DNA sequence: AAAAAAAGAGTTGACACCCGGGCGAATCCCTGCTATAATGGGAGCTGTCACGGATGC
DNA sequence: GCATCCGTGAGTCGAGGGTAATAAGCAGGGATTCGCCCGGGTGTCAACTCTTTTTTT
C-alpha cells in the first residue's frame, strides 16, 4: 500500500499487465435504453478525458 | 462571502378579472371570476 | 472517628431501622456528615335548613356562616342544575357576563 | 464551561441546498465503521504472525502464546502461565526476552517489520 | 517550526499544510498488534493524527 | 475504490467533496435487467 | 437490532387505519366516519348494551 | 587415551510500581415556596391538473 | 343516480457549504463526583545452585 502511494515508476508496468482483458462498463446519465450501459476494453492513455 | 440581493417579481397588489377559457365546466362556458388581491390581506373573490 | 467492623454494623443497623441521617454521625460520634453519606452510598443499601350531613341532590350548597363555627348550614331549597341556589347565583357568578374574543 | 454548551442540535433533515433534496444526513461520515483495507491488512498481519513463529522451540512460542493472547481469546499474565508451567515466576521473563532476542533479528523479522512503518 | 507551511512552499497532492494533533483517548488493540509493538519496543502514541 | 460510508444507510457517500460514488440510478439497473446479466448487477447492489 | 416499547396509559387508534382512503374501522359493524371521528375526539358520547 | 566449566535452567530474595478500593470534601439536582389586581390565540395558503375515488338527498 | 370534495404523480447525473432566535429566585434535604493515599498483585533485577558438550588435558 506504501508503493502505490509513491507512485513509483515499476509501479506502471504491473498496472498494463494486470488491464489487459477486465472489461469495464461505461454508461451515460440518461440511462433511456439499454444501450446506454456497453463494457469495453480499457486501454491506458494520457490526458484526463475518457 | 459577498452576497447580493437579487429582484423579485409577482403579481400587483390589484383587482383582476380573469375568466377561464371554457375548461373546469360540464359545458362550454365562461365563468368571470374577479379577484381583489391585496398586499398584506386575505384575498378575496366573487367567482361566477 | 474509626471504621472498624463495628462501625459499619451500627451504621447500617441505623440507616435500615430508621432515623434521620444528619443525626446518624453525631450518634455515632467523630464521623462527620458527609462520611456517614458516602459510607451509605458506598457500601450500597441507601342561617339554613340544612347542615353539611343532610345535603341531598338538587339542593342548594351556598355557605353561610364559617364553617369552623358553631352555627354551620346551607340553605337547602330547589335549586336542581345548579350547585347554588337562583337566589345566589346572581351574586355568586359574574354579574352582565359580557367577553368575547377571536377564534 | 458554562460556556460551550451545544444546545439546540441542528436536525438531520434541514435542506443543506437550496432546494428540498441534498439534505444534511447525505454530508456525514460514519466513524466507527472500519474500511475493508484496514481489516484486510490485519489478516495479512495475523498470518505473517504465524509463519515468524516457526523457527523458535516449542517452549519459548508456547509461553509467547500463552503470555500473548495471539491464538487465544483470554489473555494469562506471568503468574497464571507459571501455575501452568514448570517455571513458577522467574525464568518466565528470561524465557519472554529470549523468544524477544530471537524475533529482533533483521533475517527473521525483515518481513514483520513493514507493519509497524 | 510553529507547524505551518512557509510562503512561496511547493506543495504537492496529499501533503500536509498544517501539522495539527488531537487527545485521543485509550482505545483496545488486538493482540497481534501488541505483541508486534512490544517486539520493535516502541511506545504508543497517545495523538491522533 | 474505498471512502467513508453512510451513517444510518451504511453506504458509500455521494459528491466529489470527500471520496463520492456513482450512484447506480433505478434507469440503471433498468439495463442490467434487460441484458442476461444476473450476477453483475446482484454483486453491484450487494458487496459493493 | 434492539428494539423498545413504550406503555401506554389510555388505548389510541392507529392512524393508518382511520385517515386512509378507504376507512377500515368505519367498513366493520356499518360505521361511518363521520362518527367515529366524534368518538375519537370525546365531543360526544356512544351508548352500547341497551 | 582422559575430565571439568561458560551457558542453560532454576530459583531466591529485593525493590519499583501501578491501577483499585476506600476516606474524604466539595459540590450537583430536585423539590417546593413566593401572597396587591392580573381571566379565550397567530400563521397558512389562495399562480398545476387530472385522475380516482369517497360522501350527501 | 349525480354533485361536491380530498389522496397520489411530476428525470437523472453532476455542483455547493457553513447556519440561525427567549432567558425569576432562594431554602431545605440528598445523590454524584474529583483528590489523596494505603495497598496488594504485576514487573524488573542482584544473586546463590544442578547439567553437560565438548574443549581442553
Ligand atoms: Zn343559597
Amino acid at each position: 500500500k506504501r508503493m502505490v502511494e509513491r507512485e513509483q515508476p515499476q509501479v506502471w508496468d504491473i498496472l498494463e499487465e494486470v488491464i489487459r482483458e477486465h472489461p469495464v462498463l461505461l454508461n451515460r446519465a440518461p440511462t433511456l435504453h439499454r444501450l446506454g450501459i456497453q463494457a469495453f476494453e480499457p486501454k491506458l492513455i494520457e490526458g484526463k478525458a475518457i | 462571502t459577498e452576497r447580493v440581493i437579487v429582484s423579485q417579481m409577482h403579481r400587483s397588489p390589484g383587482v383582476f378579472f380573469d375568466h377561464d377559457k371554457g375548461k373546469t365546466h360540464a359545458s362550454g362556458k365562461l365563468l368571470f371570476a374577479a379577484r381583489v388581491i391585496p398586499y398584506r390581506g386575505s384575498w378575496l373573490d366573487f367567482e361566477f | 472517628m474509626s471504621w472498624t467492623d463495628e462501625r459499619v454494623s451500627t451504621l447500617k443497623k441505623l440507616w435500615l431501622d430508621g432515623l434521620s441521617a444528619s443525626q446518624i454521625a453525631k450518634q455515632l460520634g467523630g464521623v462527620t456528615r458527609n462520611a456517614v453519606i458516602g459510607k451509605v452510598h458506598r457500601l450500597g443499601l441507601s342561617p339554613g335548613s340544612a347542615t353539611v350531613l343532610t345535603l341531598g341532590a338538587h339542593m342548594c350548597k351556598w355557605p353561610i356562616g364559617d364553617p369552623s363555627s358553631e352555627g354551620f348550614t346551607f340553605c337547602g331549597r330547589r335549586s336542581s342544575e345548579g350547585p347554588y341556589c337562583v337566589e345566589h347565583a346572581r351574586v355568586a357568578y359574574q354579574p352582565q357576563q359580557t367577553k368575547k374574543k377571536s377564534g | 464551561k458554562v460556556l460551550k454548551i451545544a444546545k439546540e442540535p441542528i436536525s438531520l433533515e434541514t435542506p443543506i441546498g437550496d432546494e428540498e433534496d441534498s439534505h444534511l444526513g447525505d454530508f456525514i461520515e460514519d466513524k466507527n465503521a472500519i474500511l475493508p483495507i484496514d481489516a484486510a491488512i490485519q489478516s495479512n498481519l495475523r498470518e505473517t504472525t504465524t509463519r515468524v513463529l516457526a523457527s523458535l522451540t516449542p517452549r519459548e512460542e508456547r509461553v509467547l502464546r500463552m503470555r500473548f493472547g495471539i491464538g487465544m481469546n483470554t489473555d494469562h499474565t506471568l503468574e497464571e502461565v507459571g501455575q501452568q508451567f514448570s517455571v513458577t515466576r522467574e525464568r518466565i521473563r528470561q524465557i519472554e526476552a529470549k523468544a524477544l532476542r530471537k524475533l529482533k533479528h533483521p533475517s527473521r523479522s525483515r518481513k514483520l517489520r513493514s507493519f509497524l512503518d | 517550526e510553529a507547524g505551518i507551511v512557509a510562503i512561496g512552499a511547493e506543495v504537492q497532492p496529499g501533503d500536509i499544510l498544517v501539522g495539527k494533533v488531537t487527545p485521543k483517548g485509550e482505545s483496545p488493540m488486538t493482540p497481534e498488534e501488541k505483541l508486534l509493538r512490544a517486539i520493535f519496543g516502541e511506545k504508543a502514541s497517545d495523538v491522533r493524527d | 475504490s474505498i471512502g467513508p460510508y453512510s451513517l444510518v444507510t451504511q453506504q458509500p457517500l455521494g459528491g466529489k467533496a470527500q471520496f463520492g460514488g456513482q450512484r447506480f440510478g433505478e434507469m440503471e439497473v433498468w439495463a442490467l435487467e434487460a441484458y442476461g446479466a444476473a450476477y453483475t448487477l446482484q454483486e453491484m447492489l450487494t458487496v459493493k | 437490532e434492539r428494539m423498545g416499547h413504550i406503555e401506554l396509559a389510555s388505548p389510541v387508534a392507529h392512524i393508518w387505519f382511520l385517515k386512509s382512503l378507504p376507512s377500515r374501522i368505519a367498513m366493520m359493524l356499518d360505521m361511518p366516519l363521520k362518527d367515529i371521528e366524534r368518538v375519537l375526539y370525546f365531543e360526544y358520547y356512544i351508548v352500547t348494551e341497551p
